[PDB]
């Protein structure tokens, strides 16, 4: 009764892996060798599809991973690399008469540097932070000579996080969830199709997520499982938090050049008092935070329990600290003031922060950056959008800073975009019969 | 219009009416290079497909193999009003090759049998 | 719940032009197929003209192939049948009905599952 | 033969008898690899243009779209003999995309209505 | 079946049976992507061939150019029971191109000749 | 064999000052010059 | 045997066994390895 039919451009499709493209509208990442955007981006809404998301085992977070590592790579190539840097250093504390927390740090080290000439040196002076400088047995040498060469940074490059779009190749389309309270898993019913996501800008953070994008109602807590306390809980915010910090030192930076057209920037000295770099949340904002994620949390863990907030776990400054980039500059946060709380059933915390020049990124071993000095006072307003989370291994549940995986950063921007390959060809029974 | 998928939740009828947007949206260093001869090979190879079946210029391709019900044993009302083309497709996936294999073998006894008939002064 | 109702002129002379004009409801007018019958007043049953659900596609008896045409306005629910010559065998009651056809993806039809009142054509 | 594009000179009428000569060039590391897979792009483009309109094995695709006059009211001498296909191309520009759009529906009402038809038994 | 090229020694009577194997066949870092690409071009420009002689939705495609009998002075029998299609490549290589020239002039005629019988009302 | 076709009635707008293709030479030059110098003897050692 | 002319005598002859033969081959001696650090992340290895 019924013959097949063929049909072409049939609207289905299947879960796939491919090849993003990065489109946007000097800065680390290339926006010279990406695409520009479409200023005016079509979303279609799906009005009766509802379609399964993973954001555990989607492949565009790890293609971005991939992107991120490649574009700095390619940033600090063309640089200065810093191979007469690896000497010995003479240094004393830069001011012995400091009684504040900054007591220690910034040692003014010595050293017989190289010059333009093969056959002349120089005595340069400068100031390294004390986790820059490891003792020799006074001698010291810089951190990173244990393990790998220094290439230094362009000053001319700016580390400002500028939204990067992904883009889909044609064939294949992207999926939006739209759905206020997805938990990053599970049937979606609120899906459209855009071919390209929004921007995501590529903000370098531990502990905590800074700007990127908050959820719409309430706080959303996701994780791969709950039960197991070893995954991360990926919580994103309501509300932003406004943190406040800056590197309150007016540092005077002087350049040498070290080679034919190979220059050298230091701090070479700090002009008045000197003090410690540090971040503000408010008080009043935090607890609010704190609260909604309380509340979240107990809806997984159970009620009329216990849930503690402490400060992290031993390990890397980077994991142990909230890292992240301010002006170009790198700032370590203790963050215990904002975890140390316990919940059962204006007035704004003050964190310090760390300076470190010599940064290891990535978690990789063998490649080292060297971030120049910044003239000036440094100040960043940046939102917290939402925090990494992970959990002691019982009526109460603890839970610490965590991080140090970049890719659960982007897992918490990407959670709402599935790639999916159109299959444009189908076949369904007609009364249609070809004539013969 | 929808636009692109946006009768991805109609139904197979009402989605039938759709079949060129999705067709323009098939075509419109390393890594993009290989993204966009991606996208052409994929086209090309559907393409190829439908001209081996005789349905090299249409949309819609009418032929001559029949139903088997095994395939699936849903009326005409069931699948073109009541059914997605996403729904569609996972129930006929298992049967999607055998259906392909016979397309072939039909054209190809088709070009057959029109090479004799033309060859009848 | 399903009703026709065909209005327009009961008399004209030889080599007129009259139009019969049949409005349905009770049913989606867009998903079916339409067509005309007529019926001498001494004579049995005579399909005159099929038209399919879109409209594309027209079908006429070859005694009014040149002379009728059948068209149908959807937003309206109305299907039209506009004759020309109107030579006196065409002298008749006419009724519109549902059915006839399928736009290939539905079920056949091949029948007149529903039937109007008619109106009657006097040459 | 006038060559490629030897033509675009000659009057509509006269270039159109060589419509196979541009068509044979339109085919015939980073930037060769870059250049060639757009050629490509560039020829399926059309072709897909062309399939949707149905006209995907034709060099010359008459079609049912009635001219609509406000698009250009010159009569067939004064186009076809005194013109190039340049100047014609710059007089059609504004209307290409309302003549394109009508072309894509008057097909897809063709094969939904070959679809009918081939349904009668 | 006997796979892919199985039929090169068969005779072309015989070798004419498995045109679809070939055909799925010839579409299925730096070097990759460039042989990737060259594909097809080669594909498209056989494609592209066919459409210009009015055979692009047909493996066997019989045409209205008549054999000059110079190009082969084999019968039917001779050619289609007793050779290859690698001998007659051979054989036939030398006229390849004047065939393909009068090809293309015979579609165009035909495509005018079809344009004109369409504008008689 | 290199092929020039002359287009017997075709009058064109020529700019040589928005000619995209002096940007791609002078790209090219400059590659293959910096192509050329790379795989030679860098004198560092020579900055005395 | 494969040969490009075989009577050429500038040309390789390429001998293709049909059972192969086994060839035992050591390096006997105990060699213990001392590593030295050469620059920042650069290890150099040799016989110690
Ligand atoms: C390719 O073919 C060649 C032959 O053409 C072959 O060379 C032979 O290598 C072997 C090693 O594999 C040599 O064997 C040595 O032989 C002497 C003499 O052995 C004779 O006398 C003893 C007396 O007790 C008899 O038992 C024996 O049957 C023979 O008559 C031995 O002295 C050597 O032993 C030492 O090395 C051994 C290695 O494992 C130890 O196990 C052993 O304990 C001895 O060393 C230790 O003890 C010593 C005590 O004095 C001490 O001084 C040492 O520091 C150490 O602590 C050994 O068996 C043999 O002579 C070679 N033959 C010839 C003709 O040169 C290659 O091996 C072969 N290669 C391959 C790759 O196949
Ligand atoms: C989260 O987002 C916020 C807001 O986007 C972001 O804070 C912003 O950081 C940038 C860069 O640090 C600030 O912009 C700078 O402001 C100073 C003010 O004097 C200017 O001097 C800077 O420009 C000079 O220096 C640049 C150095 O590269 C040069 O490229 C440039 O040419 C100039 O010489 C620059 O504009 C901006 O002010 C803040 N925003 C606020 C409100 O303070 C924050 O960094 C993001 N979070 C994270 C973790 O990155
Ligand atoms: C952040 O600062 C607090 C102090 O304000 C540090 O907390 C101490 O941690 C040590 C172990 O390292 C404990 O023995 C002390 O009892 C803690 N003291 C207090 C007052 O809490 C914390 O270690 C700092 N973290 C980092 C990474 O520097
Ligand atoms: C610098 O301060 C630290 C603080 O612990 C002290 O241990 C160290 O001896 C000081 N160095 C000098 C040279 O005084
Ligand atoms: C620089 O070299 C001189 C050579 O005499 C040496 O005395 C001095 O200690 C060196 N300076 C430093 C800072 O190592
Ligand atoms: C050098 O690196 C090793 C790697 O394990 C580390 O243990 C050691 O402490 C480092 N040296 C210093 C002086 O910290
Ligand atoms: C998310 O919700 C789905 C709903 O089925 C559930 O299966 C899954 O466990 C939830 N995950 C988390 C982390 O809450
Ligand atoms: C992780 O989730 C699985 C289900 O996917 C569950 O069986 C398992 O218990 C969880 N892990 C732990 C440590 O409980
Ligand atoms: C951060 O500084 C801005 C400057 O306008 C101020 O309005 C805001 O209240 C500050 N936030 C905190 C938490 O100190
Ligand atoms: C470092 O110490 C030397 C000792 O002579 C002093 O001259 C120099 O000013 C110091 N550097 C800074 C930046 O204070
Ligand atoms: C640092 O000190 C210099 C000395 O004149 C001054 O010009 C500069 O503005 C100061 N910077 C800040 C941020 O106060
Ligand atoms: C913080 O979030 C608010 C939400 O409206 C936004 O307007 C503001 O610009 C954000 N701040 C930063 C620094 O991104
Ligand atoms: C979704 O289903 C509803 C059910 O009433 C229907 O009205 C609507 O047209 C469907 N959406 C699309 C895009 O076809
Ligand atoms: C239909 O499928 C069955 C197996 O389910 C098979 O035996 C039969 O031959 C098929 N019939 C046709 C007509 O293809
Ligand atoms: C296709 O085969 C798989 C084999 O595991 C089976 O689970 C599935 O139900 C089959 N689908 C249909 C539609 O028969
Ligand atoms: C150019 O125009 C002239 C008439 O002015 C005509 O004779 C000639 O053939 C034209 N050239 C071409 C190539 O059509
Ligand atoms: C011709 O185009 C105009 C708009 O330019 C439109 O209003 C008119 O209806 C069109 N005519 C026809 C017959 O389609
Ligand atoms: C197309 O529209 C623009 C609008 O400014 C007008 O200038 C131009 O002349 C138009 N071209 C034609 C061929 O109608
Ligand atoms: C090879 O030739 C023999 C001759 O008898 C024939 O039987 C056989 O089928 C041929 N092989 C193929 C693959 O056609
Ligand atoms: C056959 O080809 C010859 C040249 O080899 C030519 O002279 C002759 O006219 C051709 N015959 C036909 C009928 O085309
Ligand atoms: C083709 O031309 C060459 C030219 O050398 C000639 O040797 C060969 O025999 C010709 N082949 C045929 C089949 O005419
Ligand atoms: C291989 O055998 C062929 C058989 O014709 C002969 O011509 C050729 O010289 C031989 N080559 C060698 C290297 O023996
Ligand atoms: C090598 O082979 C050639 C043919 O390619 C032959 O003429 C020549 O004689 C051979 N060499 C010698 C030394 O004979
Ligand atoms: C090389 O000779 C020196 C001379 O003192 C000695 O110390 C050393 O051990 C020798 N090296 C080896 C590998 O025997």
């Amino acid at each position: 009764n019924l013959w097949v039919t063929v049909y072409y451009g049939v609207p289905v499709w299947k879960d796939a892996e491919t090849t993003l493209f990065c489109a946007s509208d000097h800065n680390v990442w290339a926006t010279h060798a990406c695409v520009p955007t479409d200023p005016n981006p079509q979303e279609i809404h799906l009005e009766n599809v509802t379609e399964e998301f993973n954001m555990w085992k989607n492949n565009m977070v790890e293609q971005m991973h991939e992107d991120i590592i490649s574009l700095w790579d390619q940033s600090l190539k063309p640089c200065v690399k810093l191979t007469p840097l690896c000497v010995t250093l003479q240094c004393t504390n830069y001011t012995e008469k400091l009684r504040s927390m900054m007591k220690g740090e910034l040692k003014n080290c010595s050293f017989n540097m190289t010059t333009e000439l093969r056959d002349k040196k120089q005595k340069v002076y400068s100031l390294f932070y004390r986790l820059d400088v490891v003792q020799i047995n006074k001698e010291y040498r810089l951190i990173n000579c244990n393990t790998s060469a220094i290439t230094q940074a362009c000053p001319k490059v700016s580390f400002e996080p500028i939204p990067i779009h992904y883009c889909a190749p044609a064939g294949f389309a992207i999926l939006k969830c739209k759905d206020k309270k997805f938990n990053g898993t599970g049937p979606c019913p609120s899906v459209s199709t855009v071919q390209c996501t929004h921007g995501i800008k590529p903000v370098v953070s531990t502990q905590l997520l800074l700007n990127g994008s908050l959820a719409e109602e309430e706080v959303i807590i996701r994780s791969e499982n709950i039960t197991n306390n070893a995954k991360n809980i990926l919580v994103q915010l309501n509300t932003p938090v406004q943190i406040n910090c800056t590197r309150p030192n007016n540092n005077t930076v002087k350049s040498i050049r070290i080679g034919p057209g190979q220059a050298f920037y230091y701090t070479g000295d700090i002009i008045g008092h000197i003090r410690q770099a540090h971040c503000n949340v408010s008080k009043a904002t935090w607890n609010e935070t704190l609260g909604k994620v309380v509340k979240q949390l107990r809806k997984h863990f159970g009620n009329n329990t216990i849930i503690r907030f402490a400060q992290s776990s031993g390990g890397d400054l980077e994991v142990t600290t909230h890292s992240f980039n301010c002006g170009g500059e790198f700032f370590y946060c203790n963050t215990s003031g904002l975890f140390n709380s316990t919940w059962i059933s204006n007035d704004s915390i003050t964190l310090p922060c760390r300076i470190k020049q010599i940064i290891n990124m990535w978690q990789r071993i063998g490649q080292a950056m060297y971030a120049p000095p910044i003239q000036g006072v440094i100040r960043c307003v940046s939102n917290i959008t939402g925090l990494i989370l992970t959990r002691d291994g019982s009526t109460t549940e603890t839970f610490r800073p965590g991080g140090g995986d970049m890719r659960d950063n982007w897992r918490s921007e990407l959670y709402k975009y599935k790639v999916v390959k159109i299959e444009p060809l189908g076949v369904a029974p007609t009364r249609c019969k070809r004539r013969v | 219009s929808l636009g692109f998928l946006g009768a991805a939740g109609s139904t197979m009828g009402a989605a039938s009416m759709t079949l060129t947007v999705q067709a323009r949206n098939l075509l419109s260093g390393i890594k993009q290079l290989q993204a966009r001869v991606l996208a052409v090979e994929h086209y090309l190879r559907d393409q190829q497909l439908l001209g081996i079946w005789g349905c090299s210029g249409k949309l819609i391709c009418c032929t001559n193999v029949p139903w088997n019900s095994s395939w699936s044993n849903r009326n005409l009302s069931e699948i073109w009003d009541n059914m997605t083309w996403l729904q569609w497709d996972k129930e006929i996936s298992n049967y999607t090759q055998i259906i392909y294999g016979l397309l072939e073998e039909s054209q190809n006894q088709q070009e057959k049998n029109e090479q004799d008939l033309l060859a009848l002064d | 719940e399903v009703q026709l109702v065909e209005t327009g002129g009961g008399l004209v002379q030889p080599g007129g032009s009259l139009k019969l004009s049949c409005r349905a409801s009770g049913y989606t007018f867009s998903s079916f197929a339409m067509s005309w019958v007529r019926q001498a007043p001494g004579k049995g049953l005579e399909w005159v003209s099929l038209i399919n659900d879109r409209g594309g596609l027209t079908f006429y008896v070859d005694s009014v192939k040149g002379r009728f045409t059948i068209s149908r306005d959807n937003s309206k629910n109305t299907l039209s049948l506009q004759m020309h010559s109107l030579r006196d065998g065409d002298t008749a009651v006419y009724y519109c009905a549902t059915g006839g056809m399928s736009s290939a993806l539905q079920s056949s039809k091949y029948y007149f599952d529903f039937w109007g009142q008619g109106a009657l054509v006097t040459v």
